[PDB]
DNA sequence: TGCATCCGTGAGTGCAGC
DNA sequence: TATAATGGGAGCTGTCACGGATGCA
C-alpha cells in the first residue's frame, strides 16, 4: 500500500520530451521540462532548508508546494489551478494529459496511426469502370508504389540501381 | 448589350457603406481627427480616464494623447511583413502632493494598429479582419426559474469582464437571496449595507403581501451599517481578517466601482427602460458622502417580486430577443484589450512610484509601455475574433467584414451553444439574414449581417422601415430596435401602391414577427425591400424565391468561394446588387470627380479633373491575396475619354465593367449523360478550356532565410555540392531563379548551403570519398525545391540582407529571400463548380465538341447539369434562370431580376417567343424546312402532352420553345434526344476547391519526434490518419495482416519501416512486424507515473521489449 | 483550497 | 526562470540590454536598430555582439502550442525527427555496405583487410601504418604501398562499372 | 519468448530507483552558449545515454566495438542514442509525496 | 504539336456464319463512334437479303 | 504557337504605355486568323512593330511572302504616347487543340 | 420542412440502460387490478391471493389497465417507457432482452432502416454479462460482489462439483459504458475512458491483460 | 433510509491549421 | 551587507445529462 506514496519521482527518458532546435534555430520543448524543472527546484530548496535547519512554517510551506509540484508533475489541474507557463493562460500538459482523451497517446498514437504508403484526392464518377476497379491518378501511383517502381526499374534498363532510378524519380 | 429589368418596387434609400461596421467603429475608437479637447468618454480615451489618475505622495495623471503618422505605407508594411500602425504618445504629468512639483512630459506607448480604407488591418505584412461578436446584453433580465413553476430568477448582467453576474431568487424557504461568485446570502443583508431601514423596506415591498415577510429579518435591522457591512465581508471572504476599510474597499470595488463594475451604455439604457427608474452612474450603487446608496437593486427586487405576484405590466425576458442581444464591433474590442494593457502598465507604475527615487522621477521612468503593447499585439494575432481576411474574391472580403460571430472571448463556447440561439428569431428580421450560416459546428453561431442592416451606438442591430400615415407611404426612413419594431403593425414591402398610397382592401403585416391581414388604417410602417431581409451574399441569388432555404444556404457560401478569373462575366441573370458590391468593396477604381482621361497604361490611369489638377492612379498588377488568388486592376477607359464623376476607371478582381463577376455564363443542357453527371457530377465542354474560360492565375510564394549557426554560416549561393549545371541553369549569379523561368517540382528556387555537424563523417564515407578521389566537402545542399504538385513561372524575387539599407532581420539571420511564382490554372477534372441556387458539382469529364449535345442549328452546349438534382434539393431558381437564360441567349441581353419583385413566368415566355422567331425565322429564311429528327422528337414530346396535336411543327416547335425546351443531337450519333431537352444560359462559377491543392501521396517521408508515426498534412508530406474508425473497418473484415500493417510497418515500427522499406526495393515480401515505438512510448509515460507495465509471456515471465537498452 | 491563503 | 540556465551576470547584461532598448524605443517613438542600441550600451558593443546577445536570449517555445482554433493540433507535430534515419537512408546504406563487399571480394583478401583496417570498416576505429604493417608483417611504407595498390585497383574497378558513382549524390 | 500476457502494477521506490540510471540534481537543460547538455540535469547524457551513436560527450571514444564502456573523462556510455528514449531518471524527495492518483480518484484507495 | 503515329491494326474473331467480334485499335479521338455508328446503321438498313 | 515581345519575360507581365496586359495581347493573338498559300510552309514568325499612340490591329503585322491573315480588323493592343511594342509572333500548321502546357514553343 | 431526433435520443437511453424520466409504472407481482380514484388522487393496487401492493400516481397518468384485470409481474400499468432495470428485478433476463431488442428495434424501423435484431442481440448481450452475488456460499466472494457470469457460473461448477454450496447470485443490467469499463482486459477499458480510474484500479490489483480481445492487441 | 445535492467526466471522422 | 519598511490579487459567469458520493432532514 505504501508504494502509493512516492519517495523516488521517476523521471521520463529525455527524447519523449525533447529539447529540439527548430528550422530557424530556435528551440522548442515538453512541458514536462518545466514540471520537472519546478519539482527539482523546490526539492533542492527543500533539502538546503532542512539542512540550514529552518522553522517549521517554512518547511511546512515547502513540503505543501513540493506535494503541488509532484501533483501538477503527474496529473495538471486534477487538485487546484493548473499551473501554467509565464505570460500564458496555457495549463502545462503533464503525464496524465499526455496519456487520456481524444489527442491521448491511446487514441491517437495507438487505436489508430498516420500510415505511409497512403494519400488523398477528389473523387470523380467512374461509369466506365468494372465494379472491381477504381481510377488511380498516375503520379499518385507514382508516388505510393514508388519502392516496387524503383525495383521494377532496376529489373530493366531504366536505371542501372535503385538509388539512380530515385535520383531520375527526383 | 441592353439590361432589362423587372419588378415594380421602388427602393427609397440605397444599401448604407457595407463596410461601415468596421470602419465608422474603430474610427469612433481612435477618434484621430478629433482633436484632443473635443474628444468624448468614449473609446481609448474612455480606457486612458478609467486607468488615470494613478495613486499611492505621487499622483500620475493623463493630459490627452496623440497618434502620428504611420511611419510606413500599407503596401511597404505588406511587402516587409509590417504592421500599419500609428505611434501612440500621451501626456501625462506625475504630481506630488506634499511638494507640490509636477513634472509634465509625453511618453511614446508604442504603436496602435491602423484600420485600412476597406475596414481591414495589416499584421505583420498579412491582412485581417476583426469580426464582430453578439452576447447578451448587459441589464436587468427577469427569467422563469426551470425548476420551480410560479418563481423567477433576476440576473444583473454588466459587460464581459467588468465584473460579476448577480443573480436574485426567491427560496423555498421565503428568504431572498443573492449569488455573487457561486455564493448565496441573503440580499436583506445587502440591502441593510445599503443603509436601508426596515420602515422603507416595508413601505415600498408592502404591496406584495407574502414575499416582503420572507424579507423580513431582525437579526439584520438589529445591526449597523458598519456591522452589516463587516459581515458581508466575512460572508465573502472566509479567513480573510474583517478590517472597515478592507471591507469598505471590497464592497465598493465589487459593486459601486466604476472602473471594476461596469454596465454598458447599453447596459444602463436597458436597465433604466426595465426597471422604470434613472440611473445616475453605470455601477449598481455609489459611495457618497462616506456611505453606500443603491441604485439597481430596490428597483430590481422591487420588480422581481411584482413578476411573482403576478403584477400586470411586468414579464419576464427573452434572451434571444435582437432587443436583448448586442454586438460588440472593433473598436469595443480593441479598446477592451487597450484598458487590460492599459491597467497592467498602471500597475507597473505604482511599482515604480514606491520603488522610485522620491527627489528626481519623470513620467518616462515611471510609464513602461511593455504590456499595454503586449496587450493590443496580442489582440491582433492570437484572438479567436482576429481572423485571417478572406480574399478569394472582392465580396469575400466584404462579406467577411460583415460576419457576426457567438463565440471567441466572452461568448459562447461550442458545448454551451445549444439550439436556443442557433435559433432564427423572429427578431432577426432585417437585421440578421436567415439564410447565410455555415452549415456545420458553427452553424447558426456564425451569422451574416442584412444588407439593410445597421449597429447603432449602443450596439443594437437596427433596421429601417417607412412611416405610414392614414394609408399613405412617405419617404421617410427610421431605423429601429427590435424592441421599437415590436410596438407597430408593419406592412410588407410588396403592398400594392398606387403614388404613395396602399391600394388594397386588405394588407399583409407583422405585429411582434406575427403575420396578420389588416386595414389600411392600422398600417404604421412598411418595408424598405424584401432585399432587407437578407445578407449581401444571399441578395446575389436571383430567383431566391423558388430556392429552398437550404438550397439558398448552400448558394450564399459559395459565391464566397469563387475565383477570380482572366476572362470573368456578371451573370446573365443579375439581382441588381451587382455593382453596389463591386464599389463598397473598393475592388475597382473610380473617377474622383467630373474630368477627362489624360493617360492609360497597363500600370497607370492619369486622369485631368475639372480643377486642372493631374491626378494619378496606380493600378495593382497581379497581386497575391491571402488565399492565392491573383488580384489584378485592368484599365476600362481610354485616352481622351470623358468621365464624369463615379465612373469606372478600372475593373479590379472578378469584375466586369463595373459588374460583379464570379464565374461564366455558359450553355448548359439539363439531361443525363451516360453516367458521366451521375450523383452531382458536371460534365464540360472542351471548349470551354479552349477560349479559356475558368481559367484563374493564382501566386503561391516561398521563402527561405541563411542564418548564422555555431557549425558556421548558412549562405545563399549559386554553388551547390554534387549538381551539375542542368540544375543551376535557370538560378542567377546569386543563387536565386530568375524571373521569368519556368519552375517544375523539384526545381531548385533559391540556392543554400550549411554547414555539417559532427555528422562525423562516416569512416563509411571517408572511404567512400577517398576512393572516388572527391574530397567530402563540409557544406551540403540546403536549397529551397518546388514542392511536389507545384510550379508556375517565377514572377518575383525579393532579397534582403544583413548590411543592407533599411534592412534588419530577427537575431541571427543573415538574409531572407522570397520566390514569387506564378501559374496559369485552367479548368481540370476534379474542379468544383457551383451556381448561386447552391448546385455544386465537380466536374467528372471534359468531352471533345464533337461529342457534345448540341442544337439543330450546330451549337453545342458548354456544361451538362443531371436533372436528378433538381427535386429532390428544390432550388428551381436555376431552372427560370436557364430558361430566361435561353432567351437573353439569342435577344443577346442580360436580365436584372430582384430578389421577390421577379421576373414572372408569362414575362420570360414574352421573351422565349421573341427568343424564338430569332432562333427559327432565321432557319426559315436560309432555305431549310423542318427536320425529319425534329419531326420524331415533335411525335413524341406530343405523346407525353407537351404540344397540341394538328399544329404544324414550326407551331409546336415554339411550344416546346417557351417551355424552355429545345430539340438537341447527340454529337455521337446524329440521332436527337428521344425527349425536348431543357437548355439555356446559367451563371456557374469554379470555386476555392480545385484537385490541384488537393492532391496528395505519400510512401515514405518525415516522422514525428515522440510518437515516430508520420506528420499530417500536405505540406509536411504526410501520411493519411488511419483512425478508430478505418481500424473497426479493417477489423470488421476481418483483414488482420492489413490493419497489423497500418498498425507497425506503415507508421511507428522503426525496424519494421525500415525493413519493409528495403525488402520490397530487393522485391522480397516484406517481413513480420515488430512493436510500435508509441508502445514504448506508452510504457515509458506510465513509468513516468510510477505505474510498472510489464510485458508477459505465458509463463508470467517478463518479456523486454526496450530490448536491453533501458535495463541496468 | 487556496496554498497563498492558507500560508498568509 | 529560464527553461535554458543562464549565469547571473548573463542576465544582468540582458535586461540591462532589455532596459537600454526600451529607454532608446521611448525616446524614439520606434523599436532601436542594433546599431543604436549599440551606441547606447556604451564601448565594447556593436551591432554584432548585440544582435547575438538578443539571439542567446531567447526562450524556447511549447511543443504543446496550439494550432488552429480547435483543440485537436499541437504545435510539435509539423516537427519532423532528423535523428533516425529514413527508410530510404538505411536501405542506402545497406546496399553501399552490400556492394562494397562485392569489391571486398574483388580485391584479394590482404589488400581488402588493409583497407578495411585503414578506413574503419573492422573496428570502426582508423588503424596507422605501423599497425596494420605489423599486423600483416610488414613494413609500413609496404603496407601503404599495397593500401595505394589497392585504392587504384578499386578506382579501375569504379570507372569500369560505375557502381559507387550513385551513392556520392 | 513470445508476448502473450501485460501486467500492470504498483512501482516500488526500490524499483523506480532500479528504473533510474541516475539521478537529476538539477533542473538546468542544456548549456546557453554550448547547446550541449548540463551535468546532472534532465538531459544529461552521463544519465540517459549518448547523444550521438557509440560516441561519448568529451569525444574520448567515437566507435562502436566500444559498448557498454563508460569514459572515464565525460563518464558518458558509449552506446546506441536510441536508447535516450528508454532509460529512466530518477528524483529522490526530501519529503514523501503522495501520488495524486491514488488521492483524488473517488472513493480514495489511500483514505 | 508534332504528330505521327501508326494504322490500326483490324482484329477478327469468328464463330460459325452467325456472329463475329471486330476489333479496330489504336484510333484517334472520338473516331470509335465515328466509325461505329454509320457502320451499324448501314448495317441494319442496308445490307441485302431475302423475307416471305 | 508562340509569342515574344521586347522586355517582356513572361505572360504575367504588362508594358509601358500598353493598355492590354500580355495576357490579354495572348487572348488576342489567340484569335488570329494566318492563311498559308504554299501547303510546303510549315510555320512563320510575324514581326510586328509600333508605336502609340495607336491602336495595334493585325493588318500591322509586318507581310509575308505566300501568307494571308483573314481577319486584318482584329485588334491586338492600344498603345499610348511613348508606348512602344514589339512583337515576333510563330504561328504554325497543326491539327485538333493542343494546348501551350504540351507542346512548350 | 412543411409536414431520428427522439429516435437517438431513445435508442441511446435503452443501450446505457437508464432509466426514463418518462417511466411506466410495473406490476412487481401478478394479482388483480382495484383501482381507487378520489377526485383529488387517483391510486391502483394489485392483489394476489397472499398479499397486495400500492401503487400511488399521479391522478392525470393514462393508465393502461382496465378495473378487476389480471395482470402479470412486469406488465406496464402506466403508458410510458419501461425502466430496463425494475422490468429486470420483476420479470427476469429474457424479459429484458426482448424488450431492450424490441424497444431499439422500433426507433430503426420508425426511420424506415432495415437492421437485423442479431447485432442489437449482441450488445444487450454484453449488456447482461455481469450478475451481483447474493449470498457467497463457501466462496471467497462478497455479498454484492459484482462479476462475470460466466466466472460465478464456472466457479459454481467447481464448488457443485466439489460438493460444496453454490453462490448465490441476481443478474445485472448495466450500459454499455458501464459494460466496457467493466470488461477484464485492462488496456481495452483504460484505452476506452476514464483512464486514471481503470489504471489504478488495475495497478493496485496488479491485473494482467490476456490479450483476448481486438483493442488490446491492436494497441501492441 | 430515501432524496437532495455536489463533483467529476464525457460529448463523430478525415481534411487543413501559420 | 544596517533610516524604516511586517496578511495577495484576480476573479468569470448562455450547457447538459449521468454516475456515483456525501450530507441532512
Ligand atoms: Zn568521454
Amino acid at each position: 500500500p505504501e508504494w502509493m506514496i512516492l519517495e523516488a519521482v521517476p523521471v521520463l527518458p529525455p527524447d519523449l520530451r525533447p529539447m529540439v532546435q527548430v528550422d530557424g534555430g530556435r528551440f522548442a520543448t515538453s512541458d514536462l521540462n518545466d514540471l520537472y524543472r519546478r519539482l527539482i527546484n523546490r526539492n533542492n530548496r527543500l533539502k538546503k532548508l532542512l539542512a540550514q535547519g529552518a522553522p517549521e512554517i517554512i518547511i511546512r510551506n515547502e513540503k505543501r508546494m513540493l506535494q503541488e509540484a509532484v501533483d501538477a508533475l503527474l496529473d495538471n489541474g486534477r487538485r487546484g489551478a493548473p499551473v501554467t507557463n509565464p505570460g500564458s493562460d496555457r495549463p502545462l500538459r503533464s503525464l496524465t494529459d499526455i496519456l487520456s482523451g481524444k489527442q491521448g497517446r491511446f487514441r491517437q498514437n495507438l487505436l489508430g496511426k498516420r500510415v505511409d504508403y497512403s494519400g488523398r484526392s477528389v473523387i470523380v464518377v467512374g461509369p466506365q469502370l468494372k465494379l472491381h476497379q477504381c481510377g488511380l491518378p498516375k503520379r499518385m501511383a507514382l508516388e505510393l508504389f514508388k519502392p516496387f517502381l524503383l525495383k521494377k526499374m532496376e529489373e530493366k534498363g531504366i536505371a542501372p540501381n535503385v538509388k539512380a532510378a530515385r535520383r531520375m524519380l527526383e | 448589350m441592353e439590361i432589362k429589368r423587372f419588378g415594380r418596387i421602388r427602393e427609397v434609400i440605397p444599401l448604407p457603406p457595407l463596410t461601415e461596421i468596421q470602419v465608422e467603429s474603430y474610427r469612433r475608437a481612435l477618434q484621430a481627427d478629433v482633436p484632443p479637447e473635443k474628444r468624448e468618454n468614449v473609446g481609448i480615451q474612455a480606457a486612458f480616464r478609467e486607468t488615470f489618475p494613478i495613486e499611492e505622495g505621487l499622483v500620475l495623471d493623463f493630459l490627452e494623447y496623440r497618434l502620428g503618422e504611420p511611419p510606413f505605407p500599407q503596401d511597404e508594411c505588406r511587402e516587409k511583413d509590417l504592421t500599419y500602425q500609428a505611434p501612440l504618445y500621451a501626456r501625462l504629468q506625475l504630481i506630488h502632493k506634499d511638494t507640490g512639483l509636477i513634472k509634465e512630459d509625453e511618453v511614446f506607448l508604442g504603436h496602435i494598429p491602423l484600420m485600412t480604407e476597406d475596414g481591414s488591418f495589416i499584421i505583420n505584412g498579412a491582412d485581417r479582419v476583426i469580426v464582430s461578436q453578439i452576447h447578451r446584453s448587459p441589464g436587468v433580465y427577469f427569467t422563469p426559474d426551470p425548476a420551480r413553476p410560479g418563481r423567477y430568477i433576476a440576473s444583473i448582467i454588466p459587460l464581459p469582464k467588468r465584473g460579476p453576474w448577480i443573480d436574485l431568487e426567491v427560496e423555498p424557504n421565503g428568504v431572498v437571496s443573492m449569488k455573487v461568485n457561486k455564493r448565496k446570502f441573503p440580499l436583506v443583508l445587502l440591502l441593510r449595507v445599503l443603509g436601508y431601514d426596515q420602515e422603507t423596506l416595508a413601505r415600498e415591498l408592502g404591496a406584495y403581501g407574502e414575499l416582503v415577510q420572507g424579507l423580513m429579518d431582525e437579526s439584520v435591522f438589529a445591526m449597523r451599517p458598519e456591522e452589516a457591512l463587516i459581515r458581508l465581508f466575512t460572508l465573502l471572504r472566509p479567513g480573510d481578517p474583517p478590517k472597515r476599510d478592507k471591507a469598505v474597499a471590497y464592497v465598493y470595488g465589487l459593486i459601486a466601482d466604476p472602473r471594476r463594475y461596469d454596465l454598458g451604455e447599453a447596459g444602463r439604457y436597458k436597465a433604466e427602460e426595465k426597471l422604470g427608474i434613472r440611473l445616475s452612474g453605470r455601477t449598481l450603487a455609489r459611495f457618497e458622502d462616506g456611505e453606500f446608496k443603491d441604485e439597481v437593486f430596490l428597483p430590481t427586487l422591487r420588480y422581481l417580486f411584482a413578476l411573482t405576484a403576478g403584477v400586470p405590466g411586468h414579464e419576464v425576458d427573452d434572451i434571444d430577443h435582437l432587443g436583448n442581444r448586442r454586438i460588440r464591433t472593433v473598436g469595443e474590442l480593441m479598446t477592451d484589450q487597450f484598458r487590460v494593457g492599459l491597467a497592467r502598465l498602471a500597475r507597473g507604475v505604482r511599482e515604480r512610484m514606491l520603488m522610485g527615487s522620491e527627489d528626481s522621477l519623470t513620467p518616462a521612468k515611471l510609464v513602461n509601455s511593455r504590456p499595454l503593447e503586449a496587450a493590443i499585439r496580442e489582440f491582433f494575432s492570437r484572438s479567436q475574433l482576429s481572423q485571417f481576411k478572406d480574399e478569394t474574391n472582392p465580396l469575400s472580403s466584404l462579406r467577411h467584414k460583415r460576419r457576426i460571430s457567438a463565440l471567441g472571448p466572452g461568448g459562447l463556447t461550442r458545448e454551451r451553444a445549444g439550439f436556443d440561439v442557433r435559433d432564427v428569431h423572429r427578431t432577426h428580421y432585417g437585421r440578421i439574414c436567415p439564410v447565410e450560416t455555415p452549415e456545420g459546428a458553427n452553424i447558426g453561431l456564425i451569422t451574416s449581417l442584412a444588407a439593410y442592416a445597421r449597429v447603432d451606438e449602443l450596439g443594437f442591430i437596427r433596421t429601417p422601415y417607412r412611416r405610414v400615415v392614414g394609408g399613405v407611404v412617405t419617404d421617410e426612413v427610421v431605423y429601429m430596435t427590435a424592441t421599437e419594431e415590436d410596438r407597430y403593425t408593419i406592412a410588407q414591402a410588396n403592398t400594392p401602391l398606387e403614388g404613395n398610397r396602399i391600394a388594397a382592401e386588405r394588407v399583409v403585416a407583422r405585429r411582434k414577427g406575427e403575420p396578420v391581414i389588416v386595414s389600411p388604417e392600422e398600417v404604421e410602417f412598411m418595408d424598405v425591400s424584401p432585399k432587407q431581409v437578407f445578407s449581401v451574399n444571399t441578395n446575389l441569388i436571383p430567383f431566391l424565391e423558388h430556392d429552398d432555404a437550404n438550397r439558398a444556404l448552400m448558394g450564399s457560401n459559395m459565391q464566397t468561394q469563387a475565383v477570380p478569373l482572366i476572362r470573368a462575366q456578371a451573370p446573365v441573370v443579375m439581382t441588381g446588387l451587382e455593382e453596389r458590391v463591386v464599389r463598397d468593396s473598393l475592388a475597382a477604381l473610380y473617377a474622383e470627380e467630373d474630368g477627362e482621361v489624360a493617360k492609360v497604361d497597363g500600370n497607370r490611369i492619369v486622369v485631368r479633373y475639372e480643377d486642372g489638377r493631374l491626378v494619378e492612379y496606380p493600378l495593382r498588377r497581379f497581386y497575391r491575396s491571402n488565399q492565392g488568388t491573383a488580384l489584378d486592376q485592368r484599365p476600362r477607359v481610354v485616352v481622351g475619354q470623358r468621365v464624369r464623376k463615379g465612373d469606372l476607371l478600372a475593373d479590379g478582381p472578378a469584375s466586369e465593367n463595373g459588374f460583379l463577376a464570379l464565374g461564366q455564363n455558359v450553355l448548359v443542357a439539363i439531361m443525363p449523360f451516360d453516367g458521366y453527371n451521375f450523383e452531382d457530377a458536371i460534365v464540360i465542354s472542351e471548349e470551354l478550356l479552349k477560349r479559356d474560360f475558368y481559367t484563374s492565375i493564382h501566386i503561391e510564394r516561398y521563402e527561405i532565410e541563411a542564418r548564422d549557426t555555431k557549425l558556421g554560416p548558412e549562405r545563399i549561393t549559386r554553388d551547390i555540392p554534387h549538381l551539375s549545371e542542368a540544375a543551376l541553369r535557370d538560378l542567377d549569379e546569386e543563387g536565386v531563379v530568375r524571373i521569368g523561368a519556368e519552375v517544375k517540382p523539384g526545381d531548385i528556387l533559391v540556392g543554400r548551403t550549411s554547414f555539417k555537424g559532427e555528422s562525423e563523417p562516416t569512416p563509411e564515407e571517408r572511404l567512400l570519398r577517398s576512393i572516388f578521389g572527391e574530397k567530402a566537402r563540409d557544406v551540403k545542399d540546403t536549397s529551397l525545391r518546388v514542392p511536389p504538385g507545384e510550379g508556375g513561372i517565377v514572377v518575383r524575387t525579393v532579397r534582403l540582407r544583413r548590411g543592407d539599407p533599411g534592412v534588419e532581420l530577427k537575431p541571427g539571420v543573415r538574409e531572407v529571400v522570397r520566390v514569387y511564382v506564378a501559374q496559369k490554372r485552367k479548368l481540370q477534372v476534379g474542379d468544383k463548380l457551383a451556381n448561386r441556387h447552391g448546385n455544386k458539382g465537380v466536374v467528372a469529364k471534359i468531352l471533345p465538341v464533337e461529342d457534345m449535345p448540341h442544337l439543330p442549328d450546330g451549337t453545342p452546349v458548354d456544361v451538362i447539369l443531371n436533372p436528378l438534382g433538381v427535386p429532390s434539393r428544390m432550388n428551381l431558381g436555376q431552372i427560370l434562370e436557364t430558361h430566361l437564360g435561353l432567351a437573353g441567349y439569342f435577344l443577346g441581353q442580360r436580365y436584372i431580376s430582384p430578389i421577390f419583385d421577379g421576373a414572372k413566368e408569362p414575362e420570360i415566355k414574352e421573351l422565349l417567343a421573341q427568343a424564338f422567331e430569332v432562333y427559327f425565322g432565321k432557319r426559315k429564311g436560309e432555305g431549310f424546312g423542318v427536320d425529319k429528327r425534329e419531326v420524331e422528337v415533335l411525335r413524341r414530346a406530343e405523346k407525353l402532352g407537351l404540344v397540341t396535336p394538328g399544329k404544324t411543327p414550326e407551331e409546336q416547335l415554339k411550344e416546346l420553345f417557351l417551355q424552355g425546351k429545345v430539340v438537341l443531337y447527340d454529337g455521337r450519333t446524329g440521332e436527337p434526344i428521344e425527349g425536348p431537352i431543357v437548355v439555356g444560359q446559367m451563371f456557374i462559377m469554379k470555386l476555392y476547391h480545385m484537385v490541384e491543392d488537393k492532391m496528395h501521396a505519400r510512401s515514405t517521408g518525415p516522422y514525428s519526434l515522440i510518437t515516430q508515426q508520420p506528420l499530417g498534412g500536405k505540406a509536411q508530406f504526410g501520411g493519411q490518419r488511419f483512425g478508430e474508425m478505418e481500424v473497426w473497418a479493417l477489423e470488421a473484415y476481418g483483414a488482420a495482416h492489413t490493419l497489423q500493417e497500418m498498425l507497425t510497418l506503415k507508421s511507428d515500427d522503426i525496424e519494421g519501416r525500415n525493413a519493409a522499406y528495403e525488402a520490397i526495393i530487393k522485391g522480397e515480401d516484406v517481413p513480420e512486424p515488430s512493436v510500435p515505438e508509441s508502445f514504448r512510448v506508452l510504457v515509458k509515460e506510465l513509468q513516468a507515473l510510477a505505474l510498472d507495465v510489464q510485458t508477459l509471456d505465458e509463463k508470467d515471465n517478463p518479456v523486454d521489449i526496450f530490448e536491453g537498452l533501458a535495463s541496468k | 483550497s487556496d496554498p497563498v491563503r492558507q500560508y498568509l | 526562470a529560464r527553461t535554458i540556465r543562464i549565469p547571473v551576470h548573463m542576465v544582468e547584461t540582458i535586461n540591462k540590454l532589455s532596459r537600454t532598448a526600451r529607454q532608446l524605443q521611448q525616446e524614439l517613438g520606434r523599436e532601436p536598430t542594433y546599431e543604436e542600441i549599440a551606441e547606447a550600451m556604451g564601448p565594447g558593443w556593436d551591432a554584432k555582439r548585440v544582435e547575438e546577445t538578443l539571439k542567446i536570449a531567447q526562450e524556447p517555445v511549447s511543443l504543446e502550442t496550439p494550432i488552429g482554433d480547435e483543440k485537436d493540433s499541437f504545435y510539435g507535430d509539423f516537427i519532423p525527427d532528423e535523428h533516425l534515419p529514413s527508410p530510404v537512408d538505411a536501405a542506402t546504406q545497406s546496399l553501399l555496405s552490400e556492394e562494397l563487399e562485392k569489391a571486398l571480394s574483388k580485391l584479394s583478401e590482404r589488400e581488402a583487410m588493409v583497407l578495411k583496417l585503414r578506413k574503419g570498416l573492422i573496428d570502426g576505429r582508423e588503424h596507422t601504418l605501423e599497425e596494420v604493417g605489423a599486423f600483416f608483417g610488414v613494413t609500413r611504407e609496404r603496407i601503404r604501398q599495397i593500401e595505394n595498390k589497392a585504392l587504384r585497383k578499386l578506382k579501375y574497378h569504379e570507372s569500369r562499372t560505375r557502381k559507387l558513382r550513385d551513392f556520392l549524390d | 519468448k513470445e508476448v502473450r500476457k501485460v501486467r500492470i502494477a504498483l512501482a516500488s521506490p526500490e524499483k523506480i530507483r532500479s528504473w533510474s540510471y541516475g539521478e537529476v540534481e538539477k533542473p538546468e537543460t542544456i548549456n546557453y552558449r554550448t547547446l550541449k547538455p548540463e551535468r546532472d540535469g534532465l538531459f544529461d547524457e552521463r544519465i540517459f545515454g549518448p547523444i550521438k551513436d557509440y560516441e561519448c560527450a568529451c569525444g574520448k571514444y567515437k566507435r562502436q566495438r566500444f559498448e557498454g564502456k563508460v569514459c572515464e573523462r565525460c563518464g558518458v556510455e558509449v552506446t546506441k542514442s536510441i536508447v535516450r528514449r528508454y532509460r529512466m531518471g530518477h528524483i529522490e524527495l526530501a519529503t514523501p509525496a503522495a501520488h495524486i492518483w491514488f488521492v483524488k480518484d473517488v472513493p480514495s484507495k489511500i483514505g | 504539336l508534332d504528330s505521327k503515329l501508326k494504322a490500326p491494326v483490324f482484329t477478327v474473331r469468328t464463330q460459325g456464319r452467325e456472329y463475329g467480334e471486330f476489333v479496330l485499335e489504336p484510333l484517334e479521338r472520338g473516331f470509335g463512334v465515328t466509325l461505329g455508328n454509320p457502320l451499324r446503321r448501314i448495317l441494319l438498313s442496308s445490307i441485302p437479303g431475302t423475307a416471305v | 504557337t508562340s509569342v515574344y515581345i521586347e522586355d517582356v519575360l513572361h505572360e504575367f507581365s504588362t508594358i509601358p504605355g500598353v493598355k492590354e496586359d500580355v495576357v490579354e495581347i495572348i487572348l488576342n493573338l489567340k484569335e488570329l486568323v494566318v492563311r498559308f498559300l504554299n501547303p510546303s510552309l510549315q510555320t512563320v514568325t510575324l514581326l510586328l512593330k509600333a508605336e502609340g499612340p495607336k491602336e495595334v490591329k493585325a493588318r500591322d503585322f509586318l507581310p509575308v511572302a505566300d501568307v494571308e491573315i483573314m481577319n486584318p480588323d482584329l485588334h491586338i493592343a492600344t498603345l499610348e504616347e511613348g508606348g512602344r511594342l514589339n512583337m515576333e509572333v510563330r504561328v504554325d500548321r497543326g491539327v485538333g487543340y493542343v494546348p501551350a502546357e504540351k507542346h512548350g514553343i | 420542412t412543411g409536414g431520428i431526433t427522439q429516435g437517438l435520443p431513445r435508442v441511446i437511453e435503452l443501450f446505457e440502460a437508464r432509466r426514463p424520466k418518462a417511466k411506466a409504472v410495473i406490476s412487481e407481482i401478478d394479482g388483480v387490478v382495484r383501482i381507487e380514484e378520489t377526485e383529488e388522487k387517483l391510486s391502483v393496487f394489485v392483489e394476489s391471493e397472499g398479499f397486495s401492493k400500492e401503487y400511488k400516481l399521479p391522478k392525470e397518468a393514462r393508465l393502461l389497465v382496465k378495473d378487476g384485470d389480471y395482470v402479470e409481474a412486469g406488465q406496464p400499468l402506466t403508458r410510458g417507457a419501461i425502466d430496463p432495470h425494475q422490468l429486470l428485478e420483476a420479470k427476469g433476463p429474457e424479459a429484458v432482452e426482448r424488450y431492450l431488442v424490441e424497444e431499439i428495434q422500433k426507433v430503426y424501423r420508425a426511420q424506415g432502416v432495415k437492421l437485423h435484431d442479431k447485432h442489437i442481440e449482441i450488445v444487450v448481450r454484453q449488456m447482461m454479462k455481469y450478475v451481483e452475488v447474493t449470498d457467497p456460499g463457501d466462496s471467497r466472494l462478497l455479498e454484492g460482489q459484482v462479476l462475470e457470469k460466466w466466472d460465478v457460473e464456472a466457479l459454481n461448477e467447481r464448488l457443485i462439483a466439489e460438493g460444496k454450496t453454490p453462490v448465490a447470485w441476481k443478474p445485472l443490467l448495466m450500459g454499455v459504458t458501464k459494460s466496457a469499463l467493466s470488461t477484464k482486459s485492462w488496456l481495452s477499458a483504460a484505452s476506452f475512458q476514464n483512464t486514471t480510474h481503470v489504471l489504478t484500479e488495475a495497478a493496485i490489483a496488479g491485473k494482467k491483460d490476456e490479450l483476448i480481445g481486438l483493442k488490446e492487441n491492436v494497441i501492441l
